[PDB]
């Protein structure tokens, strides 16, 4: 229970950067992305390093969400996931902004 | 219209970095728990 464990709070399929096939998974403290069927992470951050996200609304040919690191980072991640795209976006969305706050590490 | 990105061929083969609406984003930021005390379980302790 966020104690520095690689729990997966949520598991999201089909998630795309750049186009790029991937997995995204939220851990306790820790959101990392994987290429489908790929066992190897690529992309991993910390929600202490994410400032806020975005999410692409509809209109749009694809449902995304960009990650803003106060780092001067971004994560764009498009929902591919043609079963619940639209519905990991928010629940994305909602987990990753209630837990950016409670993993700050911006204090300084 | 237009894909604001996407003005010709760049990475068309790999199709990567190319195109995509990263200016239209609903900004999600940093949402917390409107809390004045970290106290509703301690203090049901009872007693000791």
């Amino acid at each position: 229970m966020a104690t520095s464990s690689e729990e997966v709070l949520l598991i999201v399929k089909k998630v795309r950067q750049k186009k790029q096939d991937g997995a995204l998974y939220l851990m306790a403290e820790r959101i990392a992305w994987a290429p489908e069927g790929k066992d190897r992470f690529t992309i991993s951050h910390m929600y202490a390093d994410i400032k806020c996200q975005k999410i692409s609304p509809e209109g749009k040919a694809k449902i995304q969400l960009q990650l803003v690191l106060h780092a001067g980072d971004t994560t764009n991640f498009h929902f591919s996931n043609e079963s619940t795209a639209v519905k990991e976006r928010d629940a994305v969305k909602d987990l990753l902004q209630q837990l950016l706050p409670k993993f700050k590490r911006k204090a300084n | 219209a237009h894909h604001l990105k996407r003005g010709a061929t760049m990475n068309e083969d790999s199709n990567e970095e190319e195109e995509e609406s990263e200016n239209d984003w609903e900004e999600v930021e940093e949402l917390s728990e409107p809390v004045l005390g970290d106290v509703r379980e301690s203090t049901a302790f009872s007693r000791s």
